[PDB]
RNA sequence: GCGGUAAUUCCAGCUCCAAUAGCGUAUAUUAAAGUUGUUGCAGUUAAAAAGCUCGUAGUUGAACUUUGGGCCCGGUUGGCCGGUCGGAUUUCCAACGGGGCCUUUCCUUCUGGCUAACCUUGAGUCCUUGUGGCUCUUGGCGAACCAGGACUUUUACUUUGAAAAAAUUAGAGUGUUCAAAGCAGGCGUAUUGCUCGAAUAUAUUAGCAUGGAAUAAUAGAAUAGGACG
RNA sequence: GGAUAGUGGCCUACCAUGGUUUCAACGGGUAACGGGGAAUAAGGGUUCGAUUCCGGAGAGGGAGCCUGAGAAACGGCUACCACAUCCAAGGAAGGCAGCAGGCGCGCAAAUUACCCAAUCCUAAUUCAGGGAGGUAGUGACAAUAAAUAACGAUACAGGGCCC
């Protein structure tokens, strides 16, 4: 019984069902295709060096209600415009028109966060710098 | 180009990092023994975790062929000369048992407290650390020398290291002269 | 342990034994409690809940006043609320060791029974 | 990738030589010579790590060019001259003579001799073949072709070559029952007797081989090399005399003789 | 301390055998002053542009320089 | 999930926690993952038995063909052993196969090469009275080993061996002052030197020699064109 | 038969229609150099390996060829194509995927340093030369060894329980 057939020679069987069994894994698809070099926004980085576009008031979703505060930025290297998040208090009015801010990943491979809907990204600096240490006060931007 | 010079981590970081048994439990072994950072620990229990291994793979194998024989037999004589494990307890089952404290006595910042020498585990740590320990002629600045046997004999200060003699140091010399100024003329 | 008896000794007060885990690790409120409070529900009686004078509250007053600053300012001073500071002034409080330990630290006044009013 | 490589880097030499890893990227690289790169030692490696008499390339090549070494009695100043097996490395200076063979481990040590036997070395033959005016000849491993033999030589066989004259002195026929000298694989450095031998006709046929202490191998056939008669080798042998002790007795035998 | 040390007969075969650096650490022979080694190597290149003897060219150019 | 008036989650301070000369982040593969499953999943209803049969490939497939050694052991029939009023046993004991131990352990055979050792005698010498004892073969003994043959059903399987570059990895020796490391080093009689070392394991299918003949297929001899001679 | 170093459809004449394949051929992708190995590890595994070694392959793209034992060599030449340089405007020489260095590209990665002394190599050769290689600088990639204080002397408070 059991399903498989467990035959002493029936391996070619077994590793040909396994094969094209796997594509219902995530993951052994999205690899093999070739799907981040394919159609992901970024190139398999983890990081991008963007534009900013535009200020976005993405408004959260049901048990929340709040203005986000992102950003809507084109990529350099692909031509990309896409949101991104400006992390925490007051660190919107660090950033104004053109700024090439730096993108990451939020920390769920490439899903929102919480309460932001449909949003994948997230400024780390602006201009070469930071967030931290402007929202901390231990650094000072140079200006362009 | 020549070779990479080979090199390992010494340690595993523990697998589930907030385990309230686990801190106090290394907590007690670090406050107990002046231990500055878990690297000590885990690298203690790294050690541990190594001869574990090759024991449990080891002992699997049957009695009375030279490998098990051979590789037993100088396992053990390298615990015997560490000093974790005792005269007679000289079988493949008893290694296993050693907890991670058995290795932490034969460290030398436990054994110059042991031995006398301190007052204290950590005054221990900053003497030895500061340089005045020397095995037999050799000074040691490492807490962590993981002592052998038959050095625990010589054991003490060195030619050097004014609590060894040998012409008084650096805070006694300043106000020797001092004193020498300030009472003298 | 006969050696680090010494040590243990030689260090601040400890016991004849130090290792055993105190606990609650920022419940600064035990200073009072282990004892007290196991008291008052053995007794099965009437217990006499009572802060000493008011000279203390009017020490705080007094010292408060010629510091220059409020009530709420002293409470956001020593990280407590403003009913407890007031009431350790007007003499309608309980008292609270570690809350008083603040004052102290925050004041520099004597809250001991017999002498009042000078930084020890 | 267009033709002969004249580096050859650390970690790719033969382990005989027993390179440390540092101290370069490279390693002394044997020119052509008499014998093969995995069966021979420069004499850079031979007098600096295994005789100690420099510390330097410089000073080994001093050493060579001030004419003293007469590697199977001739002169070499070539720091690259691959040293291999059988072989008579004698001086004038220290008026020592070593003879290169190897360990029980499978590493060409040192093996110090006097002016007698100093006076010739082994060789297995490997081809004996006619040539022009219809002269016969014989190999050796070393390449020492040799003109006129005798007859009764056969392959396998091995002869006593001396080092000046050549002249085929006392050879050995190969049959079964003669001690052989192992000079292959793990079996390389061990000595026994030919209890057995065998032909896989058209490949790699083998020998049985007994040392004296009753331990049976079976090795191959260009691993094999007579050293001579029952109990009667023609040269003299190292410490252990080619018997690969145990592991563990070796160990025992380590701290047995450590003390006293 | 450990160091390693070779003592000589006959100091002629010692300074034959010996590295010369060591000996002008000894005071046996004199610190050379040679070019850096970027001059050298241009100054080879030179060598190697100019073929014949130099100075054969240097008449001509010179010639010729003059008007 | 907190945040819509007294926020144990925001911003600060106070205090603490952990990792600590390091800590966090992004992204990617690994473990978690018996959530890819050969070991090792699941399909009535959670996602998931093709509408149903036929059927080529693949995968799989009932049963059956005898076993050279002995020492010890136990188990069954059994006989001289029958005492007990047809059962009642011990063991001097065969074997009936069965469990360990060292080995019988082999390749089946000619063509003779060649015989180790003879059934001995070719007679008596050395020496204790002499089958003590060799120098020796004319009537015997081939496998102790060689190569011209024929044994020849082929494998899949498994045991053993040689290969399985150096580093790596597991690990043995060693106080690099511990160590990450390296392949060193260690002892004197330190004044004219002695010496151990630098192992071993592992690597796979594919080959290549080798034993095993259970398992699993495969050839025979039927319309005897058979082997024996 | 020629060619070749030499076998060979390697090529040519002639003569046959063969050879492969559902046990996956042929064609497509690749962010494909391969192997030694690395990571994670109960076991069975899964992903990765441009990179310190072996084997390969290439010198901007592509072919051809002298020299030579050995190169389809490019720190050699010739041709074209792509790219760019200096001129007196007639022309000439080009190759960093060697070593540093610069630009662009990017989330993205070092001195236009000293030297044959080590380890190796080359030659007529101990000697000359070696941006092979070694030596410092940059360097929180990683990995280890592990300073930031030790020993005292001190005091004030509560609050249980015995009184």
């Amino acid at each position: 019984g059991k399903g498989k057939p467990r035959g002493l020679n029936s391996a070619r069987k077994l590793r040909v069902h396994r094969r094209n069994n796997r594509w219902a894994e995530n993951n052994y698809k999205k690899r093999l295709l070739g799907t981040a070099f394919k159609s992901s926004p970024f190139g398999g980085s983890s990081h991008a060096k963007g534009i900013v576009l535009e200020k976005l008031g993405i408004e959260s979703k049901q048990p929340n209600s709040a203005i986000r505060k992102c950003v809507r930025v084109q990529l350099i290297k692909n031509g990309k415009k896409v949101t991104a998040f400006v992390p925490n208090d007051g660190c919107l009015n660090f950033v104004d028109e053109n700024d090439e801010v730096l993108l990451a990943g939020f920390g769920r491979k490439g899903k929102a966060k919480g309460d932001i809907p449909g949003v994948r990204f997230k400024v780390v600096k602006v201009s070469g710098v930071s967030l931290l240490a402007l929202w901390k006060e231990k650094k000072e931007k140079p200006r362009s | 180009p020549r070779a990479p010079r080979t090199y390992s981590k010494t340690y595993s970081t523990p697998k589930r990092p907030y385990e309230s048994s686990r801190l106090d439990a290394e907590l007690k072994l670090a406050g107990e023994f002046g231990l500055k950072n878990k690297k000590e620990i885990y690298r203690i229990s790294f050690q541990l975790s190594k001869i574990r291994r090759a024991a449990r793979d080891l002992l699997t194998r049957d009695e009375k062929d030279p490998k098990r024989l051979f590789e037993g037999n100088a396992l053990i004589r390298r615990l015997v000369r560490v000093g974790v494990l005792s005269e007679d307890k000289k079988k493949l089952d008893y290694v296993l048992a050693l907890k991670v404290e058995d290795f932490l006595e034969r460290r030398l910042q436990t054994q110059v407290y042991k031995l006398g020498l301190a007052k204290s585990v950590h005054h221990a740590r900053v003497l030895i650390t500061q340089r005045h320990i020397a095995v037999g002629k050799q000074i040691v600045n490492i807490p962590s020398f993981m002592v052998r046997l038959d050095s625990e004999k010589h054991i003490d200060f060195a030619p050097t290291s004014p609590f060894g003699g040998a012409r008084p140091g650096r805070v006694a010399r300043r106000n020797a002269a001092r004193k020498a100024e300030a009472s003298g003329e | 342990a006969r050696s680090q008896g010494q040590i243990n000794a030689a260090r601040r007060q400890g016991l004849v034994v130090s290792v055993d885990k105190k606990y609650g690790s920022t419940n600064t409120r035990g200073d009072n409690e282990g004892q007290r409070l196991t008291k008052v529900d053995r007794e099965t009686d009437i217990v006499k809940p009572k802060k000493l004078d008011p000279n203390v509250g009017r020490a705080i007053s007094r010292a408060r006043t010629d510091k220059k600053m409020s009530q709420k300012d002293l409470a956001t001073k020593i990280n407590e609320k403003p009913t407890v500071v007031n009431d350790y002034e007007a003499a309608r409080a309980i008292p609270n060791q570690q809350v008083l330990s603040k004052l102290e630290r925050a004041l520099g006044v004597k809250l001991r029974g017999n002498n009042i009013g000078s930084p020890l | 990738a267009r033709g002969p490589k004249k580096h050859l880097k650390r970690l790719a030499a033969p382990h005989h030589w027993l390179l440390d890893k540092l101290s370069g990227c490279y390693a002394p690289r044997p020119s052509a010579g008499p014998h093969k790169l995995r069966e021979s030692l420069p004499l850079i490696v031979f007098l600096r790590n295994r005789l100690k008499y420099a510390l330097n390339g410089r000073e080994v090549k001093a050493i060579l060019m001030q004419r003293h070494v007469k590697v199977d009695g001739k002169v070499r100043t070539d720091t690259t001259y691959p040293a291999g097996f059988m072989d008579v490395i004698t001086l004038d200076a220290t008026n020592e003579n070593f003879r290169l063979v190897y360990d029980v481990k499978g590493r060409f040590a040192v093996h110090r001799i006097t002016d007698e036997e100093a006076s010739y070395k082994l060789g297995k033959v490997k081809k004996v073949q006619l040539g022009k005016k219809g002269v016969p000849y014989v190999v050796t491993h070393d390449g020492r072709t040799i003109r006129y033999p005798d007859p009764n030589i056969k392959v396998n066989d091995t002869v006593k070559i001396d080092l000046a004259s050549g002249k085929i002195t006392d050879f050995i026929k190969f049959d079964a029952g003669k001690l052989v000298y192992v000079t292959g694989g793990r079996n390389l450095g061990r000595i026994g007797t030919i209890v057995h031998k065998e032909r896989h006709d058209g490949g790699f046929d083998l020998v049985h081989i007994k040392d004296s202490l009753d331990n049976t191998f079976v090795t191959r056939l260009n691993n094999v090399f007579v050293i001579g008669e029952q109990g009667k080798p023609y040269i003299s042998l190292p410490k252990g005399k080619g018997i690969k002790l145990s592991i563990a007795e070796e160990r025992d035998r380590r701290r047995a003789q450590q003390g006293l | 301390s450990v160091g390693f040390g070779l003592v000589y007969n006959s100091v002629a075969e010692a300074k034959k055998f010996e590295p010369t650096y060591r000996l002008v650490r000894y005071g046996l022979a004199e610190k050379v002053e040679k070019a850096s080694r970027q001059q050298r190597k241009q100054k080879k290149n030179r060598d190697k542009k100019i073929f014949g003897t130099g100075k054969r060219l240097a008449k001509k150019v010179a010639r010729r320089n003059a008007d």
